[PDB]
């Protein structure tokens, strides 16, 4: 309801009757997480001894 | 141009990131230092310049040579480090002292230098006590060393003492260098 | 594997050497040049 | 459309069949085959009208 989750595009003007068949076989978008590590801003690189 | 003198080759770097791009690179892998060594045969008795000035890294444009050669001074001393190999401005060693010990210990005493120059290394006196020195451990004493007396060199003095002994170098006398370099090429063109 | 302690690695050039793609070098230098040290007093220009 | 060729066939003058393939599916859909047949009516020529 007022959400507009996803827009799609037909190739060319589907005209009379249309069918969309999900290519992965009956699954909509699927997601995967990413881990974006902390950028460690430093190069003193002190060493013991 | 008495370095280089050959070609870029190509540096594949294929052992890392296969299908890495080939980058033309000045050729530093010839074992140059040998050519110099063998070519030098017969020009020896290169005298001892003693330096005498905290000459910056290049005195080549003053003393023997002087096409700003910046080496044949290197190959002299078989210098591993072109930076700290040559002697440095007196303050530099001091400056070099801190960064060495800055992490641990602060300023210290490296050895106590008996007269006649017998170093000791972690040997410690006790004032207001017997006058005989002890190691930095076995605080029960019982195991004295060097019943005599001497004077510690702390740290700064050592670095000075250590880099200042690094001023003597060979020369090739400003006479041979032209005749010498005229040979040093010949060996190079020889092997190919 | 099963126990995670068996991962180790094959012959591995550490991240210490590797070497630059260019612009990542531009990134690390700027952060070392502008930041943590100067907060520019530079007399050259804005550009 | 992808991969078109047009071939004229003697003994049937006046047609000049064209063969078109979709970049998506296999057969050409209606209101597409119809729409390809237009825009060639503005040009065409002559007798010999498309197929």
């Amino acid at each position: 309801s007022g959400e507009i989750i996803s827009y799609y595009d037909f190739n060319y003007r589907v005209r009379d009757t249309v069918e969309i068949i999900w290519k992965p076989t009956e699954v909509f978008l699927k997601a995967f997480l990413q881990n974006q590590e902390h950028e460690t801003p430093w190069s003193p690189e002190e060493e013991r001894g | 141009m008495l370095f280089t003198f050959f070609d870029p080759i190509e540096y594949a770097a294929k052992t890392v990131n296969k299908n890495a791009p080939t980058i033309p690179m000045t050729d530093i892998f010839r074992n140059y230092k040998d050519y110099f060594k063998r070519a030098l045969a017969g020009y020896r008795l290169r005298t001892y310049y003693i330096k005498g000035s905290p000459r910056p890294e290049e005195l080549a444009n003053a003393i023997y040579g002087n096409p700003q050669l910046y080496w044949v001074l290197l190959m002299c001393n078989d210098n591993y480090d072109p930076y700290y190999g040559w002697i440095t401005s007196q303050e530099a060693a001091y400056q070099a002292s801190i960064q060495k010990y800055k992490n641990v210990g602060g300023d210290q005493i490296v050895y106590h230098v008996n007269e006649n120059g017998e170093k000791f290394y972690n040997l410690i006196s006790y004032d207001d006590n017997p006058y005989v020195w002890y190691d930095k451990g076995d605080k029960a004493r019982k195991y004295p060393q060097y019943e005599g007396a001497l004077a510690a060199v702390d740290t700064y003095e050592a670095a000075v003492l250590e880099n200042e002994k690094l001023r003597q170098i060979k020369i090739i006398a400003k006479s041979d260098i032209n005749s010498f370099m005229n040979d040093l090429i010949r060996i190079m063109e020889k092997s190919y | 594997p099963v126990n995670y302690q068996l991962t180790r690695t094959a012959n591995a050039i550490p991240e210490i050497f590797v070497g630059g793609t260019f612009a990542e070098i531009k990134q690390n230098l700027i952060e070392w040049l502008n930041g943590q040290n100067e907060f520019l007093d530079y007399d050259f220009e804005g550009s | 459309i992808q991969a078109v060729q047009t071939f004229t066939d003697s003994t049937k003058p006046g047609y000049a069949f064209i063969a078109a393939k979709p970049k998506s599916g296999l057969y050409l859909t209606t209101v597409q085959r119809e729409d390809i047949k237009n825009y060639l009516k503005d040009y065409n020529l002559a007798p010999i009208t498309p197929s």
